[PDB]
């Protein structure tokens, strides 16, 4: 048996080497984005968008994100999916992002995933997982989005449920609003400090 | 096979988030401890990339960007093989790669050293694991470079990698190291690593038999994922 | 003999609160430092319990709590000294443990594991040590059983025990584990321990001579507590 | 000379594992519990009762606390008691509880202690020696309780002054209440953070 | 491929048939030397079992004999590879296995020790490895028992096992033990294998790797079988 | 290369764990046993039965036996008989007892076995290999089955002539005897002593 | 305190019946394995001997058998302590000592060796051990013999002892020989004893500082018996 | 913990240096020797004789035996009997003898045992322990006498019926004989062989 190769950090460019279209450098001609909505995907478009904040409460603007998730009826577009289902085809579930340089925003296009199963025949409710990697981050740290709209499912999630502290669940929740039509998500992550979200080892 | 889930992450084989002797560890680190899930659908499956979408130089970083000449620098190739803890290939991993050119400078406004750029060097590339979990890809060799941590901080001439594979659970980004550069015995986040065999697990090999006369030298690099169990009785996982 | 106050604790032969590896103590763990003090009446004593409130099968977790038959599982001795630093014999010290059964699995609605509860098992006792510090009692060995650190943690066999003895400066709870249990290397709990040696201390050895033929084996594990030290000159205390 | 045996955690069954009485474990004739008074103890009968609260701010419901004190006159019921006085022969000056599993409230009854002599004799507030073990707490945290209405005691006790920072005295002290003609003290207790309450190595 | 005979047994890599601390075995034992013989049909074909004929709890002794409840006891997973002495995979290979339980007593009325019977085990078990010569099962560990060569004489926890192959030559009886158990040093019966490399090939690995979180621990254990060599010039088998 | 895993005894309840069935441990649905005659079985039936003795001429009743022989044509129902003929289909050609608890007597209802091929171009007497298994026998002991009533044959066995003293060829044939029909051929085994039967390494 | 069994002999602490180096052992020794029976009053208990029976000179074999004078050889004191394995002093034992004189002969017909017989000396002694289990004799040293084993056999010189103590079960007959004689690394009879530490068990020690000046020197022997364990809950002996 | 002291064999003057009285060697005023009986001693006389045979049947001359048995009421004339019974006090229990040097019988004069509890209530048969030592033997050799006049305790003897081959039991039992009046019971020990008495580890 060997031993994982150990982590180190992203460091500060890894914002810039992992979408280096964004950072003007021309070397790919397809290029990765935070893009996961193409014509034909199924599902109800939403942008999820939000910050992320040290222990001084300042946004980090050489983080790097990136979120997978389901499809609109709970299916992988993954090999690994065993639920017999088939999964949209206009889909890859993946997406990478970075903060803006002067805001300190960063964004997805996405749809809003269906209900995946739990462990042992239980159902839960939607969510995207989502990993940050920056300068200062040795491993990349895991968590994930629930939807304050769908708190009967919520209420009910496995994961969600093994916190055991009730007061760091509502940390994972993002807030749905209603921009001229769009409905956005707005999800801030705090990795130190009051209100510090809550990251899994997965 | 039904498959289970993938091995626990061995914490001790790691980095801790807070590691005092590299600064800015200190206010991005979270002051809780990490909460460890069963895993579900959600943490053993993970996007797939198609070949088609990889251009023929993407993982020849010596060319990929050369507009009227060649880089300036040591010509490296860098190959190995990726697989998982149990020793099984990784097929058709995506490996994503970064580094500074042969002054030690990255392709950036943000970076200011004076080490100088080279026009015909951009330092970023990628490929897919081959069914064998090997990899290969070629490159100017990236020169060490400061930065402030303390003030005269160093760091060793590094390669910086990504990989996504089979499951997000596996999901990893590292750096990796030449072997005999004197640096690695001083850097700071290298140590943030607690062992001296993982420290080592770090470092790129000379490979000599793999050099190519009167043209590149050669690195050997192995790197291992989290692997997933088999399972033989009751599968949980749904 | 007038004695004095108890020889101060020896911050170093015990785990830190803090203690980053087992995560519950993160959030329960003071973040100053202990004061301390010099000692008055107050640490010096301690309640007694009189033999008679004991009942006869109170040391004995094998009967103790059988309804129907004896409970599942490897019949034990486990009998020892407890003394205190200066080698002096522990009188009359009030010794409670508690357990799990052969599965791993306690008695009580929390405990969910899947390891089987055995319906004649209780694991509940104490004792009081006699003149001489000796203490014994029977029971079934504990099953290893997992837990919620890492997601795959796996505490070795172990006993809980706790004492309360002449001062309360002594009070003292603790776990003593089984020689040879592979477990006890990985665990995050005893490693809290800083030393070797003392992760030692708590490791019950095989006492092959003491084991009753076709019947039960036998551990043998010593314990000390803090001593008191005697005066010869000024007497502070009061 | 020989080391202490160290110490471990309790873990997660210490309050069920040494009050099985409570957990419907029936394997005691006679149960350790937290109530001191008997029918001629002598003194004030007293109600003493809060909650343990982690850094997060929330209440231990896995807490198991000893009290050790001494009876109404100041003298402890134990045989390294050197004061040359007689003790109440009705009080054992010891108890053991838990927290309430739903409400996190632990509590004994027990009476108000007399003074006690200090070192070099100075004489002791009125006090209460407490201990907390549970999951978490490596080793048993050692604390005092001293009372509100016993201000001008307080104010001239060695322990107490020898606290440097002031402020932090009067995390050591007790809340005097009247809860339809029964005195009870208040005592929270706060493991970590702000207000955090003092800890004593003894 | 034209196969020979198997190689000789080695002698000396397993017990004398005469070994006095073993009292049972001064009585039981030839007094001959064993004669040797050249191979022939008779010794190196063997029967086939298939595969049909098993149920599908045969390997899981946690659930087989299971009537109300589950067994008490530690949850353990044993698994590993049987392979032949040149390193070949052993294929369709029966194995089977039987065991006292968590109190160390067998299912019989020839077992008198007052060691616990669990009414949900029964202790009895067979696979047939797989095509890579691997086997997994599930039970409950085995606890040690006394028994009557010297009074106090105790044997380690053991889990017996037999194997039926390729050929009657491979035939074989054994036990494995667990690593760490403080009585495999001594038992008699262990003891009568002379080199201190044998007795070590009895004893299973923690598998710390392949534990399932929350439910059993996992052993591994591998099995080497005589091999057969090839023949390429004369064959004299017939 | 690797050495062989080393043997060890049967031990106490061998005759028990491999034969739970007689045990009353019904665990399995397909049983193995001492039967290898199936109703289309070729050839004609025989019993073999005896008794296994120890040193000091006391019957074992704690021994597993079990025996591997050829069809009625002299083929083995292995994948290892290279001999081109094909073999009787009805046929397992292996069995498994134990010895009855009171009397110690074992047995198998089987069929009389044809010649097999011996080493180069020879032919070796029918014979059925049987093994031994028991509380303080180490390893298995291997032995073979002959027939009094094959005396030609035996005569030019190359096994039984490999054995030098020829005074020992006779402990390996068994008698043949017919009880009301049924032909009984009685093998009895000495383990140690006057007498001993001879042991193969084979 | 309620005594239970003693322990049990180790056996692989003491010479095996067969030993073919010591020929004599051959024709003396059984085929059969021991059978350990479990103890009951009868192997628990012994015989006592009062003290008045003993003479005054009954440990003296200097002046015990004196005639007209006193007899040849080294004056020396032998000493020690019995204790049981578990270290309890064994009190008022029985210990019975026989030995040749100076020059290798025993005072017995069927001793025809050259060696000179001594009128004065006798070579028979006794003594019970005290409340501390101490012992005192005072004697000749004997001298070493030659015997029949091999045609030159020579025994170191020794002092051949017995023991009958307080239960039947701890009845010992041995023999001790004295420090740095070289006929010790030789003699098959003590090398019918397995380990090299047990056989150093019998080795008494020069001990110097209590030779008595100008009169005797002195050794220093102890010898340990087996001990009895104490029963704590069921007592079966009855 | 100790390792008890290794065992020796007394050698050949074995039988001289624990009898001298016998070997002529007049040192001891009080002579230990095999009469276990006073002039008030209670129970039937009996007189217990025989031989020790080696391997190749020759009676040894070099041995010396001892014997360690109850009074005639069960109860063993030492402190560790726990019995609460009072013990016949003109008896010793223990005696000490050699062979004839010309003939090779041994013998004692003795009364018949009665009967000792057995462990867990059981009652053992009347027996005599016996213990052996001579050239030759490197441990003292342990065994019993059982009388052949109590078949019926005998057969309900824990320790008779814990020696498996039921055929060794007889060797355990002596033959009552009735010489002019006097009762002798005759046991015969063979160390070696066939008809091999049984020696215990005790
Ligand atoms: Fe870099
Ligand atoms: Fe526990
Ligand atoms: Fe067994
Ligand atoms: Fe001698
Ligand atoms: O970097
Ligand atoms: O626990
Ligand atoms: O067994
Ligand atoms: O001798």
């Amino acid at each position: 048996e060997l031993k994982e190769t150990p982590s180190q950090t992203g460091g500060p460019y890894v914002h810039i080497g992992l979408l280096p279209k964004q950072a003007n450098i021309e070397v790919f001609e397809h290029n990765l984005d935070n893009n996961l909505v193409q014509d034909n995907t199924q599902g109800q478009r939403i942008r999820l968008e939000g910050q992320v904040f040290d222990g001084l409460g300042l946004p980090l603007r050489d983080v790097l994100i990136e979120i997978w998730q389901a499809d609109t009826n709970g299916v992988y577009p993954s090999q690994a999916d065993t639920q017999g289902k088939q999964v949209d085809p206009n889909f890859l579930g993946w997406g990478r992002t970075g903060a803006d340089f002067g805001t300190g925003f960063w964004s997805f296009n996405t749809i809003k995933p269906g209900a995946v199963p739990g462990r042992k025949g239980s159902t839960q409710a939607p969510h995207i997982s989502l990993i940050i990697f920056a300068r200062g981050i040795n491993i990349g740290l895991h968590t994930r989005v629930y939807f304050d709209d769908e708190a009967e499912a919520n209420a009910k999630d496995p994961v969600l449920n093994s916190i055991e502290w009730a007061t760091r669940r509502q940390t994972l929740v993002a807030k749905r609003e209603e921009r001229d039509g769009e409905v956005v998500y707005r999800f801030d992550i705090r990795i130190q400090g009051e209100n510090e979200t809550v990251f899994f080892d997965i | 096979i039904i498959w289970g889930a993938y091995a626990q992450r061995n914490t001790e084989d790691h980095p801790p988030a807070y590691a005092p002797g590299y600064k800015t560890s200190v206010l991005r680190s979270p002051k809780n401890a990490l909460i460890s899930i069963a895993e579900t659908l959600s943490e053993v499956t993970a996007p797939h990339f198609s070949a088609d979408k990889f251009g023929p130089k993407d993982n020849d970083l010596i060319l990929n960007y050369a507009k009227d000449g060649l880089p300036i620098g040591e010509r490296v190739i860098v190959h190995g093989y990726v697989r998982d803890q149990f020793g099984r290939p990784v097929k058709n991993a995506l490996v994503e790669v970064w580094q500074a050119n042969a002054s030690g400078r990255y392709r950036h406004p943000n970076d200011q050293y004076i080490g100088a750029m080279d026009p015909n060097f951009g330092g970023c590339g990628r490929m897919l694991t081959d069914d064998n979990g090997y990899y290969v890809f070629r490159t100017i060799k990236p020169g060490p470079y400061p930065w402030r941590n303390r003030i005269n901080e160093w760091r060793p001439a590094h390669i910086h990698f990504s990989l996504i594979a089979d499951g997000w659970a596996q999901r990893l980004i590292s750096q990796f190291y030449f072997e005999g550069d004197t640096l690695i015995d001083s850097c700071p986040i290298l140590k943030t690593i607690p062992s001296e065999q993982q420290r080592r697990a770090l470092i790129a090999l000379e490979d000599k038999s793999n050099f190519i006369e009167a043209d590149s030298r050669c690195y050997r690099f192995d790197i291992t994922l989290r692997g997933r169990r088999a399972t033989y009785f009751e599968n949980d996982l749904t």
